């Protein structure tokens, strides 16, 4: 799922 | 500003540009984006709350999801 920000 | 409802004020709640349920901007890494309405939801604000971000490609929020 999309998140507002991602680790990568 | 970017958001006309909160004028981007980091100290203000906004259910439009931040978590749609609590209005909080914290933990963007835990804010799921609805693949229908594009609103953000903390995993922990959902009912039921999720302990982690779902693995599946798409995610639909409580307002958009089909009846289970
Ligand atoms: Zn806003
Ligand atoms: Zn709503
Ligand atoms: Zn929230
Ligand atoms: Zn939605």
């Amino acid at each position: 799922a999309r998140t507002k920000q991602t680790a990568r | 500003p970017s958001c006309k409802h909160c004028k981007d004020d980091v100290n203000r709640l906004c259910r439009v540009c931040a978590c749609h349920l609590c209005g909080g901007r914290q933990d963007p890494d835990k804010q799921l984006m609805c693949d229908e309405c594009d609103m953000a939801f903390h995993i922990y604000c959902l009912d039921p709350p999720l302990s982690s971000v779902p693995s599946e490609d798409e995610w639909y929020c409580p307002e958009c999801r089909n009846d289970a």
